[PDB]
């Protein structure tokens, strides 16, 4: 046992993980418009708990997080505690860990159940790219602090003096990192240049995410999994989710302009993930206690891991560092494990990815393990297609993936799932999933 | 074979030939003269299997494209024919390239300097990384001769003369973005895609179509070349005051390009680099650069050196923010500082802080750089946090029992292995270790201030000085961006040492009657930077009058000041800068005229009499003070090699490059010409101007300075 750690409790039992819920995704200007982030997780918690048979006293804590963040209610998981139906008496709590952010609750909320403290929690993400906090410029900022504690009349008049240029123009939001400048997929870019992804190479990746997603749909395999959003204008429901696109040849988005680099960007808008709006959420609790008041588990959780990165050069591999630890933490080998999941926020990354994990030297010198970690077959990748298709809210794009997961394990009759995820700021996060 | 032929050629499977640039040496790419010789064949053989899309030139080395032609073959010449020779097969050679009628690429990483930019200019497009260490540039003025080989007359056809022009007479670095606004490179690519990049650029056919310039430029020729060239003349005339040549040529060269021809621009760069490579200046020139790159490439000691990965600094104010800021911003590495007085670290912080601010108006880094490059420097008041500190650097005033206090503390409270560094000036570096746990490792790292300013420094040991600690010390001024010289540990150093009897002088001489005018113009006319008494002003007269008592305890009155001049000041305290009322006031009307000189300086010294002798007078006087002293210090082996205290004397103090320095001087000037010259120089003055016995040992036996220099 000199790298596994077992991730059970004090008592012998294992954190079991019980049924979780997704919205359906939107676009950020089609349906969800003007709806805040609060109430998407509103939706999304109390219909969950409207969906089993657990009396709502059973849950202890509940944590969300939102990357996109509005500076009213800051703590937004009290609001979901208080504007929902629930005891007042759980422990609302909330992080932020950029595009991981589920991982880390779900993480957060497994160690302080195993620690003893709780017996069941819900972890989840919201969020919506359709209520932009469009904030004032800074300079009009010190202004407003200052008439506020200006004492006389002609002082104001004094300080509003300054008040010049074209500072009452709204500031835009910034994606860029804030100690890089970086645009997020002009790191992407250049990655691709570097590792050689042709925009042949990839293109063919967005078209067999857009299929077997639009067949999923079809087929109604994810019709467990998703609610069906009522709108308070309630003119019509949303049951499916509209970026879905699986109907495009790989012939006609091969002629798209470049985005970022516009000279040879081999990256592009189809082969990108656009910015939606969604929720999502998922039941932990200990295996005793679902035991004990009647509950079949959704499978289980056996290890995670998290890492960190140089942010000046790719900074998209999270998960190439990740998943060794991942598996090193489980006792387990990429042989043995029936199938993966790859977060895909563009074409390419996750392709070199792939390829970076196939490499015998990456894991030779740039972490020091005697053997590469290994190949990945093209079938156990991305059964139900990917972010390439369904959209990416950027805190809830983590428990999506492990609930699909867990019911694609269903299906399969047993494995070893694992799910990874890149994040702004060089983090990546990665965690096995074992369905029984 | 591979070897030899340095211009491999290799056609790929498309219409495209690629040729690589190894030079088998060293990881600079330089040019010779059998490269020259080469790349005639290579051509010859690309003139065969013709109706092939076009050819690309690629480093094939990790770091420059070509570092630039090499002087060592130039060095070899003997007249101006071999000169002219040399630069006719080179504009030949060019010419020849540039007369092929497919496209031709240069795909250009790393540094590109000198002619290289030749044969980047040879070709119809240029393709160039982003990598901050890549640039453009010619550097051969400042090596005191033109680089003639065809590029001097195509530049200035490519872009206008507005910059060109510039770029020729202050030969300087140009980044890709900067280049690829103004034209000279028409695209900029990642690493990565350079070469295929520049492979598509070929497969485009013939853009025949220039871009349009400023439209400024149609002054060339007809009415607008004679004014700028006279107005950049006589802005050229007022700033190098006219004793460097390699000047007025260049002017030359290009009116004659312009209004000429192209023919008439290359047979007049041939002849004038024929004429130009064989004066004085220019091996003066070479000598200072060969001696430079010797003393980079020097190891200093000749043990393994220690690692260094953090820095302590004792002290603060203006000082010490000097060597916080050159510690941290420059060599990157971590700096601690414990002032006693919360305002001294205060002082130290804002000092680091305007310079970069200064830096960032500019626009030439990022905000988020200040954030990343201050995280460097921090204060306190205590001791804790430099248990784990290679270095220390002590930089408070300098008393003796102070600087044991604080030696006994600094070895009570940190490390073992550490090692302390003294920025002492005036007080002996064994008597400062004296008693002390680790002698070994106590050394004197003498800077000067502003730190960021001169970039040379001193490293003086002791007795007991471990060879390590030698190598660790010269290892981090370097990484500095200074210039480490070993010194012998004697009273005076070596730098302040021989500036004293200049100042000495020039004190001697105002007191008899002199004009500001006069001195100052005498003494720039020389090829000295700033004059004498503005140095004064600059460094302080506070600084000024220095510890030369310790030079008169040492060495007699050799270095005894006249009196009633320091006394008249320091108690009527004029320190300059220093405290603001100098006798060069500032805030003057306009403030766009030379600093104003007071009436009643001179009523404030004795001033008797009234002026006499002439500006080379002053000039001969003045430079054969700082020779003898040169020459005495060299004597008893105060510098380790003739070159070391060349180097430090043109390079620290101001010397004037295109004399090479003082030992080039004498060796210029000969022998016992200069001697007679010191002794008639002495009857009519007095006796200090006694020369050193070695100074007439080698005038009369005739023997040289540098090697086989006579």
């Amino acid at each position: 046992m000199g790298q596994v750690l077992p991730l059970v409790t004090r008592q012998g039992d294992r954190i079991a993980i019980v049924s979780g819920l997704r919205t359906p995704f939107a676009r950020q200007a089609t349906a969800f418009h003007g709806i805040p982030a609060v109430d998407l997780g509103k939706m999304v918690v109390g219909e969950l708990l409207a969906r089993s048979e657990i009396p709502a006293e059973v849950i202890e804590q509940l944590v969300f997080g939102q990357v996109v963040q509005m500076p009213e209610a800051p703590n937004i998981a009290r609001e979901i505690v208080l504007g929902t139906g629930m005891n007042v008496h759980t422990d609302a709590y909330s992080v932020s860990r950029a595009c991981a952010t589920s991982f880390q609750a779900v993480a957060n909320v497994a160690e302080s159940l195993m620690a003893g403290t709780i017996r069941a929690g819900i972890a989840g993400g919201a969020d919506s790219s359709s209520v932009l906090p469009i904030g004032v410029s800074k300079k009009l900022a010190r202004v407003l602090v200052d008439v506020n504690k200006a004492r006389t009349m002609s002082q104001r008049l004094k300080l509003f003096s300054r008040l010049r240029l074209r500072d009452l123009m709204p500031v835009p939001p910034a994606v860029a990192e804030y100690s890089t400048g970086l645009r997020m997929g002009d790191t992407a870019e250049q990655m691709a240049k570097t590792y050689g992804i042709t925009r042949e190479q990839q293109d063919a990746l967005a078209h067999r995410s857009h299929q077997r997603a639009a067949q999923a749909w079809s087929d109604g395999k994810l019709k467990e999994e998703v609610m069906t959003a009522f709108i308070p204008p309630y003119k019509q429901p949303l049951v499916e989710d509209n970026n879905i696109r699986g109907n495009s040849s790989l012939a006609d988005y091969a002629k798209l302009r470049p985005a970022f680099d516009r000279k040879h960007g081999t990256v592009t808008a189809a082969n990108s993930t656009p910015l939606t709006d969604g929720a999502a959420a998922v039941i932990l609790m200990t295996e005793s206690r679902a035991k004990e008041l009647g509950l079949v588990p959704l499978g289980y959780l056996r290890s995670y891991a998290f890492t960190a990165i140089d942010v000046w050069q790719d900074m998209l591999l999270g998960p190439a560092w990740s998943t060794p630890l991942a598996l090193e933490r489980a006792g387990l080998t990429m042989s043995d494990l029936t199938l993966i999941d790859m977060h895909e926020a563009f074409a390419a990354q996750t392709l070199a990815n792939i390829q970076l994990l196939g490499s015998e030297r990456f894991a030779r010198e740039a972490l020091g393990r005697a053997h590469a970690t290994g190949e990945v077959d093209d079938s156990k990748f991305n059964v139900l297609g990917g972010s390439i298709a369904y959209g990416h809210p950027f805190a809830a794009t983590g428990a999506r993936m492990i609930t699909q997961t867990l019911h694609e394990l269903r299906r399969r009759g047993g494995g070893f799932g694992l799910v990874t995820a890149c994040a702004a700021g060089g983090l990546g996060a990665a965690m096995v999933l074992e369905a029984e | 074979m591979e070897m030899t032929s340095a211009f491999t050629l290799n056609v790929r499977l498309d219409n495209i030939a690629v040729i690589t640039i190894d030079v088998p040496g060293e990881k600079m790419n330089t040019l010779k003269a059998e490269f020259a010789s080469q790349v005639r064949a290579i051509i010859k053989q690309l003139r065969e299997n013709k109706e092939l899309r076009g050819v690309v030139f690629v480093s094939a080395k990790p770091d420059n494209f070509i570092a630039g032609a090499d002087i060592n073959m130039i060095g070899n010449c003997k007249t101006a024919q071999e000169a002219e020779a040399l630069a006719r097969q080179g504009q030949q050679l060019m010419a020849e390239i540039h007369a092929l009628p497919i496209q031709v690429i240069a795909a250009i990483h790393g540094a590109c300097l000198g002619g290289g930019l030749e044969l980047a200019l040879a070709c119809h497009g240029r393709v160039c990384t982003d990598d901050p260490k890549t640039v453009l540039g010619l550097p051969e003025v400042q090596l005191g001769l033109l680089p003639g080989s065809g590029g001097t007359q195509r530049l200035p056809r490519l872009i206008g003369v507005s910059t060109a022009l510039e770029m020729i007479l202050t030969g300087k670095q140009l980044r890709a973005k900067q280049a690829l606004k103004l034209g000279l490179v028409d695209d900029v690519v990642p690493h990565s895609i350079l070469l295929e990049a520049a492979v598509e650029l070929a497969k485009k056919e013939r853009p025949s179509s220039r871009p349009l310039p400023v439209r400024e430029r149609i002054l060339a020729g007809p009415l607008g070349r004679a004014l700028l060239f006279k107005m950049v003349g006589k802005k050229t005339e007022h700033k190098t005051q006219g004793n460097y040549p390699a000047t007025e040529r260049i002017l030359e060269v290009v009116e004659t390009g312009l209004a000429q021809g192209t023919s008439s621009g290359y047979d007049a760069e041939a002849r004038a680099f024929g004429e130009l490579a064989m004066t004085p200046q220019s091996q003066a020139l070479r000598s200072i650069f060969f001696a430079s790159t010797d003393v980079k490439k020097d190891p200093g000691s000749d043990a393994p050196p220690a690692p260094l990965n953090s820095v302590g600094i004792l002290g603060g104010g203006l000082m010490g923010g000097g060597i916080a800021y050159v510690t941290a911003c420059k060599a990157g590495i971590p700096v601690r500082i414990k002032d006693i007085n919360p305002q001294g670290i205060n002082h130290a912080l804002k000092y680091s802080w305007d310079q970069l601010e200064g830096k960032v108006r500019r626009r030439h880094l990022k905000a988020s750089e200040r954030d990343k490059q201050l995280a460097l420097i921090s204060g306190t008041t205590d001791y804790r946090g430099f248990a784990h500190r290679d270095l220390i650097i002590e930089a408070v005033f300098e008393n003796l029992e102070l600087k044991q206090q604080m030696v006994a503390e600094v070895e009570q409270n940190c490390a073992a292995h550490t090692i302390f560094a003294s920025n002492t000036s005036s007080l002996p570096i064994g008597d400062i270790a004296a008693h002390a746990t680790r002698p070994e490792q106590v050394i004197g790292l003498h800077f000067f201030s502003p730190v960021e300013k001169m970039p040379l420094v001193e490293i003086i040991p002791h007795a007991g000085t471990s060879a390590q600690t030698i190598a660790t010390t010269v290892k981090l001024a370097k990484k500095q961006g200074k210039t480490p010289i070993v010194v012998r540990d004697k009273a005076g150093f070596y730098v302040n040492r021989i500036l004293a009897p200049y100042i000495n002088e020039a004190i001697r001489m105002l007191t008899q009657g002199e004009r500001v005018e006069h001195i100052d113009a005498a003494l720039v006319k020389f090829g000295f930077p700033v004059g004498p008494i503005q140095l004064l002003d600059e460094v302080g007269i506070d600084t000024g009058t220095k510890i030369i008592p310790v030079l008169e305890a040492a060495y007699g009155e050799r270095f005894s000041a006249p009196a009633n001049v320091v006394s008249s000041i320091l108690n009527d305290d004029r320190k300059g800068r220093k405290n603001g009322r100098g006798f060069y006031l500032y805030g003057q009307k306009g403030r766009k005229s030379k600093k104003q000189v007071d009436p009643a300086i001179y009523p404030l010294i004795g001033t008797q009499g009234q002026g006499r002798i002439s500006a080379p007078q002053v000039a001969e006087r003045c430079v054969m003070l700082m020779l003898n002293e040169a020459v005495r210090c060299v004597d008893e082996q105060v510098i380790r090699s003739v070159r070391d205290g060349d180097i430090g004397a043109v390079f620290g103090i101001g010397f004037p490059p295109f004399l090479g320095g003082p030992f080039r001087y004498i060796d210029s000037l000969g022998a016992g010409e200069v001697v007679a010259i010191m002794q008639r120089l002495a009857t009519q003055y007095g006796s200090r101007f006694t020369p050193c016995e070695r100074l007439v040992e080698m005038g009369a036996r005739g023997e040289s300075f540098w090697k086989t220099t006579a």
